[PDB]
């Protein structure tokens, strides 16, 4: 019971370093394919921050995950910038989770005024004004509540039943590192040309000293056409220059 | 900036007391006034920045404001005092008035 | 006019244009010196005296 | 007394943490229009001020009077409020629900660092929020003019960009009751740098106010010589608008081809031409779910103001 | 109406008055409608280029220093 | 602009940008070209006179 | 002190209107005045008003179509009404607010309440 | 090409219905029109159309 | 390179490498007619001397 379509709970996870492999120890997927970056790469990449948006959706809402095929579900509950780093992750796990007769403590607000921004949980419940009378609390004609109540049934068939998602977010920063993927860190070494990885700036080059000055919160070096001509160590914190062999 | 009166309808009697209240959205610290639209002449000032008087009418009438929440204290309700009354936000500039509210005999 | 050819008047025709880098200062200044050319070309012809 | 007094050159900041040497960079950002406007507030005190976009509250005392501030929308019950507050050798930051500095019920943030009031005196403090952020910059420098700010330059450096995901509209400043400062605020604009040797700002140029700053702004100088540089276009803007559709006011049906019963085969399909009328679309979504909505033409919000032939 | 603008300055080593060219507009038939804060006058004058702002008109005739078009020229004499 | 949104506006706003900035290179092109023949021509005149 | 409106009447969807409120006790010369339209049975609201320093400000709703205007002195403001939509046809008033200062970069904020009312003007249109 | 449907068949087996809608956007002749406020006509002045 | 396959990088790929190349041209077209000039100017000087 991680939350409802509305009102999901967002959880950030930084400061750590985690591996992918773990979550292929795990349920099937409904849906492995996923939109931001590739997954065999995944393993190897340093991130600012991540999120997790974990909720339940029908069958027919599956297929509206991706930012452009709004129009269901995302209409009034959940809705992206289109450019989405980071991609998602479906796994059905709603067999061991249904009732008889019903779920009744899953729900979502189709009963909005408009279109919402993205990334946007709205929470208050107000009496919709779809008409032309002053609702003041009668909840009759033209007063409807900002809910729509519905049930599961385990008999039913694909589009009916409950089905479990959840969706990452990425950024693709460069200046604050938190969530790194596992790899043995190497010896440094330098005044020879070598590849170096420093946090995924991938390149090729030689690595001297510097005498630049850096203050504390700037890290990086740049200059016309966008080639970091300096960079900071990771661990022991040493400037160093970077030129082409 | 939007406020609500409550409640809407006011019925009551000679020598009762008012207890309408007037809720806003955003915070506007103490800054509100209540106003008397009689049923067709003009509107009157009555209470303005929340506690204070125009010293137009004696102290049945009265203001108090928690929070962001205000309400309006009348001592007693003589038979000349029926008419509409608003609540009026001024902390900004683009100045804005409630739905109205109606008091019956 | 580049900005106003190549887009009449909607923001996010410009929005994208910035992304092609550099391509209108050149036309610009390529034209900007043809009329200087062409202004200093009639100087000399005739202001000999 | 809510004198006015004007802010010189003041107000600048770096805008990417990345270090450059040597450059002449052009930013666009919120930032402190040059020559402006501040209100000092000497001190009944502390106004309910808005947030608009941006603060730049400075202050010049030495007493440490001046506590932190309070953030909110709402400033009550019902929405969440920042509390920086300046501790004697630490600084505290919460956010979940207040009442009056008393209840603080429901959530819990914290975030402990060194004090923001280490050292007449003067200190400026930048505060913007984007994106669910929160950006404050700070700069202590030593002046003894008085109650008026230096006519010189001095950048600012970051000093948390902690994330939290809330309004704000509505700021308070708070100070400490048993034992004065200038606020402005921030518009979009666009700079220009100089970086000089360090990263290191020592001059900057604003390229909205007047023309000889919007010269020095298109080709990137800070010196011009006698020219008639041509710089950005004018164009008079709209003020109403107007629309016009037909006269006619008839709704055809369009409503017997969605309710009815055996229609056709999928072949001999039968043809409606439907035409002369004005029809809205909404009355098709107060129909039966659909199986399929997809469709190919033309975006679905935008058919319902469309003019079309048959 | 739109049109484009030129700025006519001398060097900044000798001053920062500047004036303002539009690029034919015909002047009072929309000269004006924060950067124009140029009083939306002080001798403003008419020319077959556009309308000139921030510069007079001298009836004396010197050699040309900053052309302008159409026979007229500016530059920065001291009265 | 007022038929579809811009996820797929976009590539027909980019095709309409490169074919105009392909279409007005080609101007200059040619100007700086009839531009060099005229000023021979000018000194041409300016020797003779 | 008191101030009451003239200039009303029947005008035809398009037209041109002037309204002029005119004060007795209240120069105009240094106040904050501001103009109240309200329609038949359905509240009030603010439409324009212009403060002593002589800006102005209209609503989001009513901008590009009504003009607020000072006399200098003569104590008579003038409200001018460009083309009708047909739902401006209500009763309007003038008014005077007491004060607020000018936080640069934004309005005027701080104000506390309107004083003096007039008996307004009804404005229709067929 | 006879067949049959019974309703305990899944999905790819039971009938289902379908509409179809096509337009032409064209210029000249207007019969269809999406529902707005038609507003007062103004000239002489810089106005959206 | 090292954030998607090659199926979806390739057109990538293709988009800056038509950039660059239609940026890299106008650089040798520009020289071109400068070199002309400088040529004219320098048959000029070796007339004169
Ligand atoms: C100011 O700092 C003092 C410590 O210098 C804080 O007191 C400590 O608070 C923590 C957290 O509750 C406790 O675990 C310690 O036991 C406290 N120590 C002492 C000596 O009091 C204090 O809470 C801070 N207050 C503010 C307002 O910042
Ligand atoms: C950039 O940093 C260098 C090194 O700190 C600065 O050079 C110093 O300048 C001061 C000014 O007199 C000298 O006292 C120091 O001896 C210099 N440092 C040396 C020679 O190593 C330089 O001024 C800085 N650039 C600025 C501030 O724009
Ligand atoms: C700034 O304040 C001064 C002092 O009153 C005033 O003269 C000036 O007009 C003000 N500037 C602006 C832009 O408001
Ligand atoms: C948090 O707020 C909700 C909504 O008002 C309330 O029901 C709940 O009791 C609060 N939690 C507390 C007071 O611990
Ligand atoms: C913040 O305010 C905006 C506009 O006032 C509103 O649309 C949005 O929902 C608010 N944020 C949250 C989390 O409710
Ligand atoms: C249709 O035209 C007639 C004649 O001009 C006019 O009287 C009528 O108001 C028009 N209808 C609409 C809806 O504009
Ligand atoms: C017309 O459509 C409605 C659905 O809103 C349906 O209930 C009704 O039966 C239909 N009419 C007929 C004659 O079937
Ligand atoms: C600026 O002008 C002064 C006097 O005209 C001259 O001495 C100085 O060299 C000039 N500056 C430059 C950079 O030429
Ligand atoms: C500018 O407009 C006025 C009035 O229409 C006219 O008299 C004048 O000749 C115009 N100037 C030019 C250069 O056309
Ligand atoms: C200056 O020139 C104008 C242009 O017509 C002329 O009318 C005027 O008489 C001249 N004045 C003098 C003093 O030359």
């Amino acid at each position: 019971r991680f939350a409802s379509v509305y009102a999901w709970n967002r959880k950030r996870i930084s400061n750590c370093v985690a591996d992918y492999s773990v979550l292929y120890n795990f349920a099937p997927f409904f849906a492995f394919k996923c939109y931001g970056v590739s997954p065999t790469k995944l393993n190897d990449l340093c991130f600012t921050n991540v999120y997790a948006d974990s909720f339940v959706i029908r069958g027919n809402e599956v297929s509206q995950i991706a930012p452009g095929q709004t129009g269901n579900i995302a209409d009034y509950n959940y809705k992206l910038p289109d450019d989405f780093t980071g991609c998602v992750i479906a796994w059905n796990s709603n067999k061991l989770d249904s009732k008889v007769s019903g779920n009744y403590n899953y729900l979502y607000r189709l009963f909005r005024k408009s279109k919402l921004k993205p990334f946007e949980r709205d929470i208050s419940t107000e009496i919709y004004q779809a008409g032309n009378k002053p609702c003041n609390g009668v909840a009759g004609f033209n007063c409807y509540f900002p809910l729509q109540s519905y049930g599961f049934r385990p008999t039913y068939g694909v589009g009916h039943q409950p089905y479990r998602v959840v969706v990452l977010s990425f950024e693709l920063l460069h200046a604050p590192a938190t969530v790194c993927g596992p790899k043995k860190s190497t010896n440094l070494v330098k005044n020879k040309c070598v590849n170096f990885n420093f946090n995924g700036l991938t390149g090729t080059g030689v690595l001297t000293e510097s005498n630049k000055k850096f203050l504390p919160f700037q890290q990086f070096g740049r200059d016309i056409a966008d080639t970091t001509d300096a960079v900071r160590d990771p661990q022991t914190l040493e400037i160093l220059d970077i030129t082409p062999c | 900036i939007v406020m609500t009166q409550s409640p809407s309808s006011l019925s009551a009697s000679v020598g009762d007391r008012v207890t309408i209240t007037c809720r806003a959205s955003q915070s506007i610290s103490t800054y509100l006034n209540w106003y008397q639209q009689k049923p067709g002449k003009a509107p009157k000032l009555l209470i303005y920045a929340a506690s204070s008087l125009q010293s137009g009418v004696p102290s049945r009438f009265s203001g108090s404001a928690s929070g962001t929440d205000f309400t309006l204290t009348i001592s007693s309700l003589q038979p000349e005092d029926f008419a509409t009354y608003y609540c009026q936000q001024s902390f900004s500039t683009s100045f804005t008035f409630g739905p109205g509210t109606k008091v019956d005999i | 006019d580049c900005t106003m050819y190549i887009c009449g008047d909607s923001t996010e025709c410009s929005n994208l244009l910035l992304q092609y880098g550099s391509f209108c200062t050149q036309l610009k200044r390529a034209l900007t010196g043809i009329a200087v050319e062409q202004d200093k070309n009639t100087q000399e012809v005739f202001a000999q005296v | 007394t809510q004198s006015y007094t004007n802010s010189f050159t003041r107000g600048v900041y770096y805008p990417d943490k990345v270090f450059r040497s040597s450059v002449l960079h052009s930013t666009q950002d919120l930032f402190l229009p040059f020559f402006s406007n501040v209100t000092w507030f000497h001190a009944f005190d502390n106004p309910v001020l808005p947030f608009n976009d941006g603060v730049y509250f400075a202050s010049t005392e030495k007493s440490n009077i001046i506590r932190g501030w309070i953030f909110g929308t709402t400033l009550d019950s019902k929405t969440q409020s920042l509390l920086i507050v300046n501790n004697a050798t630490n600084v505290v930051i919460k956010v979940c629900e207040f009442q009056f500095c008393s209840s603080a019920n429901n959530c819990t943030f914290e975030y402990v660092s060194q004090p923001f009031l280490m050292d007449k005196n003067l200190r400026e403090f930048v505060f913007k929020n984007i994106d669910g952020y929160f950006k404050i910059y700070s700069k202590h420098t030593p002046v003894n003019l008085g109650r008026d700010l230096p006519q010189g330059f001095s950048a600012l450096e970051p000093l948390v960009d902690l994330p939290i995901g809330i309004n704000i509209t509505r700021f308070q400043t708070l100070l400490a009751l048993h034992r004065a400062y200038y606020v402005g605020y921030l518009q979009p604009r666009t700079f220009l740098l100089k970086y000089n040797e360090n990263g290191t700002i020592t001059d900057a140029v604003d390229c909205a106010l007047d023309p000889l700053s919007e010269t020095k702004c298109t080709l990137k100088s800070f010196t011009v010589e006698k020219g008639i540089y041509q710089t950005s276009n004018f164009r008079v803007q709209p003020t109403e608008s107007i629309v016009r559709f037909p006269n006619i006011t008839n709704l055809c049906p369009f409503h017997e081809v969605f309710n009815a019963t055996r229609f056709a085969s999928v072949y001999a399909w039968n043809r409606k031409r439907i035409s002369n009328c004005v029809a809205d679309y909404s009355v098709l979504y107060n129909f039966a779910p659909f199986f399929a909505f997809k469709c190919y033409g033309v975006s679905p919000t935008k058919l319902n103001d469309l003019c079309f032939t048959n | 109406s739109f049109g484009g603008v030129s700025v006519i300055t001398p060097g900044t080593n000798t001053s920062n008055q500047v004036a303002v060219l539009y690029q034919g507009v015909n002047c009072t038939e929309v000269p004006v409608a924060t950067w124009r804060v140029y009083s939306t006058g002080s001798n403003v004058f008419q020319t077959r280029a556009g309308c000139l702002i921030g510069a007079e008109y001298v009836n004396n005739s010197y050699e040309c220093d900053i052309p302008i078009g159409a026979g007229i020229c500016a530059s920065y004499q001291t009265q | 602009l007022s038929r579809l949104d811009p996820p797929e506006a976009e590539v027909q706003i980019d095709r309409l940008i490169t074919g105009r900035l392909q279409s007005l290179q080609t101007y200059v092109t040619q100007q700086l070209i009839r531009a060099a023949e005229i000023r021979a021509s000018a000194n041409l005149a300016a020797t003779k006179m | 002190v008191q101030l009451v409106e003239s200039g009303g009447g029947l005008v035809q969807p398009g037209g041109s209107l002037r309204l002029s409120c005119s004060a007795s006790g209240l120069t105009v010369s240094s106040n904050h005045m501001t103009w109240v339209r309200q329609a038949p049975g359905k509240g009030l609201e603010w439409v324009s008003v212009i403060y002593r320093g002589g800006s102005t400000y209209y609503a989001d709703s009513v901008k590009g179509r009504l003009t607020i205007s000072r006399d200098n002195s003569k104590n008579t403001l003038y409200l001018q009404m460009n083309s009708l939509r047909a739902e401006d046809t209500a009763v309007y008033y003038c008014a005077r607010a007491q004060g607020g200062w000018e936080l640069p970069g934004a309005g005027y904020y701080y104000f506390y309440g309107m004083d003096v009312w007039g008996q307004g003007t009804t404005v229709t249109v067929s």
